[PDB]
RNA sequence: UUCAUAAUAACUUUUCGAAUCGCAUGGCCUUGUGCUGGCGAUGGUUCAUUCAAAUUUCUGCCCUAUCAACUUUCGAUGGUAGGAUAGUGGCCUACCAUGGUUUCAACGGGUAACGGGGAAUAAGGGUUCGAUUCCGGAGAGGGAGCCUGAGAAACGGCUACCA
RNA sequence: UAUCUGGUUGAUCCUGCCAGUAGUCAUAUGCUUGUCUCAAAGAUUAAGCCAUGCAUGUCUAAGUAUAAGCAAUUUAUACAGUGAAACUGCGAAUGGCUCAUUAAAUCAGUUAUCGUUUAUUUGAUAGUUCCUUUACUACAUGGAUAUCUGUGGUAAUUCUAGAG
């Protein structure tokens, strides 16, 4: 009905913000950004309902607006700001550094990060084009576009971005036997191998993935983002190294690794 | 348009009103333990009749089975930490065999009684209802409040009222003043 | 009350699907088309006013019109205006020739002068400058990288073509 | 005994905010309620920094008393304290003063009228007076 | 894929390619006030993307045969070409063909029918309800028609008629 | 959380219903009604009609101030502090309400756009505007129009004419 939608509902809200179904009608809905509204994660949600360091949405507001705030190495003003997966967010006081990773359970995690890591950003390729002037342009699955890739960069191919000037220092090429992160669907916040690529061209490639437990799961291939070759990933994962445990082995982690 | 709340009924009425004998049976226990309606009684029905449907269901699926395992493990758990199922029955078969008198002989109420401090129940019942009575430091309003087994060596009277040791208060404050001018 | 719209013609009022551009209406919102009623081009016997503008004056006067003059409040605002106004030609500068307001409080004596709106500032000719040089400096970055792209290719074609030899 | 044993527990430092904030736990012994202005004081003399510079609210009773839990703030300096802190916490305080506005609603018919009217109303006034008069 | 893109042919009542703002006041002397240069705002081209958008595939709706034939002059089903549209399409127009749906209920009638998530009940199977907090969809007394705009056939916009 | 009981007879066993029994984020209503927490609430009939008030406006170092506004005082003889108005920009297509229409329609899950539009967003991005190349606006082009100042029209309206 009659143009865009501005509001979102609380209810209405992807359930991995974490947000309390009480204590407002609203949610703050992403504005137009780099990353898609559900996947997404704005800056509001990441400063008040993660770090706590502010306690309300004018607290949220008035840290921005002093320029302190900097998703991926640009400064950053909206409240509703869309930071998602792979975003490096640095905060100038205090120099904490964060990398914006899902964990083993599905939601956003609050993953410290070091200087020499938080200066490039990771990205999957979405499309490989030549554009106007015969000049090939590659797409990244996180919002880019990167004149003059290297020519044997192709699509779902995971790319270094330096981020400080946007350039591509190196690169992963999607195949077997190579370190996979899983960022949509149930095994969302999961870390892999690829043991093997199902294609069925027509409709959604299926990618089997096998974790370090020996333990295989299936997702599409859209849903799957390289990290590195098998143990040696090119960024630092979240604690439980994107696992997954059954939920009784979880309940006795809690118990048996109980200091009170 | 914001968020709605859930309410849950936590009682079930009988399915047939004047069965004699179960009215008989009701009254006796109300007795027992100085409860104030039969609608308490129906509460902890409802709650037992909970409790076994869990139970049921569980025993439904194949032992060793992950849920089984879990769920059911977690309710054993629960009970053993309320202090309605013995040490001897940790087993989930022994959970269906609980009946009413576990969960009532549990209230901060009977408790209380089975402690010293009260002389019948309901004076217990009296004293939670006047802010006497306190558990972990923290004074406790509540007759049926379920005492959790490891709480039940802290069941004292409270820092302040008199009994548990502050200013008389009220009545014999009263009579104090009283006596103090003549 | 009704005006009288330049065009109707007729000795009569009309009714008019009026927009933004023409008279007798005010847009309250973009695109707003009110339908009002006006009255004709064409004086009658049922006219309250008639607007004249008095072009060629004459024998008599009129007290307090032909005698009398109303200053012009403002001076112009554009420096080629002003130049204009004055007769200044273009290497004479316009900062010197703006017409100053006095006002007073009752003691602090206080003078307005208006900003000089399209005027040659060095502010203005340095971001001109800036925007010359960079235009040209992307442009230069631009033909580096094509260059180092076509390099790259050349070095990849020929590794191509050193095993499209074998058996 | 009075006592008043109070604790800041939780205690996270925000350099973005230059505050330190933190839950206010805070014990009366057969004392009723703390009292924020004390609180204040006592947490100020506790950290050192200036009693202006200290914000305490959001307190409640455990429930038979005992304890008063509430959520506290210390900024580094009364300036960033008064560029922070909500308007109305700062009138409570008492640094910042009442704003003196009319009702909402005697507002919004002001504003209501202002709109039937284009531009600043002076030539009305007069159209009003002669018109009126003739 | 007649794709991306490039190339030759020309065309065009020739779109765009910064006559825009704030704070900085830095660097070489050819010692001019010269040439310069920093961080930003707004803008602007096409391609991205994001928030969206129109359509669109397959499958699923409650009673009724005291509704068995329905659609096709006035588009019904298909073809061809055009027009129109943001674009696909009988969407509309011209010429042509005679199809399309149906007892596995078409069509018609009713609904005290908005659809769904769900709700009440509660062995298993079910039965009834869902105006209503979330998601879709409609509508601003009724019907039309449009302006502005990225987006409305908008009604705390306009134009008309009826009430 | 698998339950039935009263009524066809002089009595009997049935078929069968009626009656009871229990629940209802199911409405109404009758009596009563101390406390705590939570909180539906002009849907059902009339998508019937509406007094009055309010519900969408908005300005930053950073589009445009000669308010004849306030400042007033130790950046202005171009402006430069605040700042009503008005122009421009943007928004008013979101929200909120209601369920009248609507039965392959809507809608749900599922596809598709190699069939399109998309302000904003975040990335990208344009030495080629010239048109013969011995003396040319580019150290910057043109005319308006708002507010304002004045002259009014009308019983009247968020009606606007005439001049500067
Ligand atoms: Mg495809
Ligand atoms: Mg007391
Ligand atoms: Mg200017
Ligand atoms: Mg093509
Ligand atoms: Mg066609
Ligand atoms: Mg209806
Ligand atoms: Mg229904
Ligand atoms: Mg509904
Ligand atoms: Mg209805
Ligand atoms: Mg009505
Ligand atoms: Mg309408
Ligand atoms: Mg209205
Ligand atoms: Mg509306
Ligand atoms: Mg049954
Ligand atoms: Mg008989
Ligand atoms: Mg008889
Ligand atoms: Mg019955
Ligand atoms: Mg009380
Ligand atoms: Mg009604
Ligand atoms: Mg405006
Ligand atoms: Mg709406």
């Amino acid at each position: 009905a009659r143009g865009p939608k501005k509001h979102l509902k609380r209810l209405a809200a992807p359930h991995h913000w974490m947000l309390d179904k009480l204590s407002g009608c609203y949610a703050p809905r992403p504005s137009a950004g780099p990353h898609k509204l559900r996947e997404s994660l704005p800056l509001i949600v990441f400063l008040r309902n993660r770090l706590k360091y502010a306690l309300n949405g004018r607290e949220v507001k008035a840290i921005l607006m002093q320029r302190h705030v900097k998703v991926d190495g640009k400064v950053r003003t909206d409240t509703t700001f869309p930071a998602g997966f792979m975003d490096v967010i640095t905060l100038e006081a205090t120099n904490e550094n964060f990398r914006l990773v899902y964990d083993v359970k599905g939601r956003f995690a609050v993953h410290r990060i070091t200087d020499e890591e938080a200066s490039y950003k990771l990205a999957k390729v979405k499309k490989v084009q030549l554009g106007k002037k015969g000049i090939p342009y590659v797409v990244t699955h996180d919002g880019r576009t990167i004149r003059y890739p290297d020519p044997n960069i192709k699509v779902n191919d995971t790319v270094k971005v330096d981020l400080a000037t946007g350039t591509i220092t190196d690169f992963i090429k999607f195949d077997t036997g190579k370190l996979v992160y899983v960022t949509g669907g149930r095994n969302l916040g999961r870390v892999g191998t690829i043991v093997h690529r199902e294609r069925h061209e027509g409709g959604f490639d299926l990618v089997h993935i096998k974790d370090s437990l020996e333990n295989t799961f299936v997702t599409r291939l859209n849903n799957v983002f390289v990290i590195g070759e098998p143990g040696r990933p090119w960024i630092s994962l979240p604690k439980g190294k994107g696992i997954k445990l059954t939920i009784s082995e979880e309940r006795d982690r809690r118990r048996a690794q109980h200091g009170l | 348009p914001r968020a709605p709340r859930t309410y849950s009924k936590t009682y079930s009425t009988p399915k047939r009103p004047y069965e004699s004998a179960r009215l008989d049976a009701e009254l006796k226990l109300a007795g027992e333990y100085g409860l104030k309606n039969k609608r308490e009684i129906y509460r902890i029905s409802f709650q037992l009749s909970k409790i076994r449907r869990a139970a049921r269901d569980l025993l439904t699926r194949d032992e060793k089975d992950p849920k089984r395992l879990f769920e059911g493990n977690a309710l054993i758990r629960r009970l053993v930490r309320i202090g309605v199922l013995s040490e001897d029955k940790k087993k989930l078969d022994y959970v269906l065999a609980l009946k009413v008198e576990d969960f009532l002989e549990r209230r901060l109420q009977t408790q209380v009684y089975k402690l010293g401090l009260a002389k019948s129940v309901h004076h217990a019942r009296v004293l939670i209802s006047q802010r006497h009575i306190a558990v972990g430091k923290q004074i406790v309003n509540i007759p049926s409040f379920m005492v959790r087994l490891e709480s039940e060596k802290h069941i004292d009277f409270a820092r302040t009222s008199p009994f548990g040791g502050a200013r008389p208060g009220r009545v014999a404050r009263k009579r104090a003043a009283a006596a103090g001018g003549e | 009350g009704f005006p009288m719209k330049q065009g109707v013609l007729l000795p009569t009022r009309v009714k008019l699907l009026l927009a933004k551009g023409h008279s007798c209406y005010r847009p309250r919102r973009n695109g707003e088309r009110k339908r009002k009623s006006v009255r004709g081009a064409i004086v009658g016997p049922d006219l309250a006013v008639l607007a004249l503008i008095i072009t060629k004056k004459g024998e008599q006067e009129i007290e307090g019109i032909t005698n009398d003059t109303v200053p012009k409040r403002l001076g112009p605002k554009r420096a080629n205006n002003i130049r204009k106004f004055f007769g200044l030609t273009k290497e004479d500068d316009v900062r010197d020739y703006v017409i100053r307001r006095e006002v007073t409080k009752g003691d602090k004596s206080y003078t307005k002068a208006p900003k000089i709106q399209r005027l040659v500032t060095p502010q203005r000719l340095q971001r001109k400058r800036q925007q010359k040089s960079l235009k040209i400096k992307n442009a230069q970055a631009q033909r580096e990288a094509a260059a180092e792209y076509a390099q790259l290719l050349a070095k990849r074609l020929s590794e191509r073509k050193a095993e499209k030899a074998e058996v | 005994s009075d006592a008043i044993t109070i604790r800041t527990r939780k205690v996270i430092s925000n350099p973005l905010l230059a505050r330190k904030q933190f839950v206010v736990d805070v014990l009366h012994p057969n004392r009723a309620n703390v009292s924020k202005d004390e609180l204040r004081e006592k947490l100020a003399e506790a950290y050192k920094a200036e009693k202006d510079a200290v914000s305490v609210f959001g307190f409640r009773t455990q429930y038979g008393g005992g304890k008063s839990t509430g959520f506290g703030l210390v900024y580094n300096s009364v300036a960033d304290a008064k560029k922070f802190e909500p308007a109305y916490r700062l009138v409570r305080y008492g640094l910042a003063e009442k704003v003196e506005k009319a009702s909402r609603q005697q507002r919004k018919q002001r504003k209501n009228r202002g709109k039937k009217i284009f531009g600043t109303g002076k030539s009305i006034a007069k159209k009003a007076a002669r018109r009126n008069a003739d």
